[PDB]
């Protein structure tokens, strides 16, 4: 239920960050196998792929949920990682990109 | 992968 526009640019802003050099780790759902550990600390995980999904499917009903899923992208991050990383410096210029993407489109 | 976790 969110209009044609508003799937428009939510699917592009996906896309800008899906483009992102920093979106590395964020492309895909982080393998629960292989990060023993991960889900023990993080109680919803996300990513890029999944909301895609959930996008196209219709399940955001409207723009805030959508904005929220992607925050807990980047929070998801921040609590697993060291910030002083890669992966931990990663999340934190996806952030700051998505959130000046978010406010100059709407 | 690429992970540098800050528990273990
Ligand atoms: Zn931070
Ligand atoms: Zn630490």
């Amino acid at each position: 239920s969110m209009d044609s526009k508003d799937l428009a640019l939510c699917s592009m802003i996906l896309t800008e960050m899906e483009t992102h050099e920093d979106a590395w780790p964020f492309l895909l759902p982080v393998n629960l196998k292989l990060v023993p550990g991960y889900k023990k600390v993080i109680k919803k995980p996300m990513d890029f792929s999944t909301i895609r999904e959930k996008l196209s499917s219709g399940q955001y009903p409207n723009l805030e949920t959508f904005a929220l899923d992607v925050r807990l992208v980047f929070d998801n991050c921040e609590t697993f990682n060291e910030d002083d990383s890669d992966i931990g410096r990663a999340g934190h210029n996806m952030r700051k990109y998505f959130e000046k993407k978010w406010t100059d489109t709407f | 992968g690429g992970k540098a976790p800050r528990k273990q």
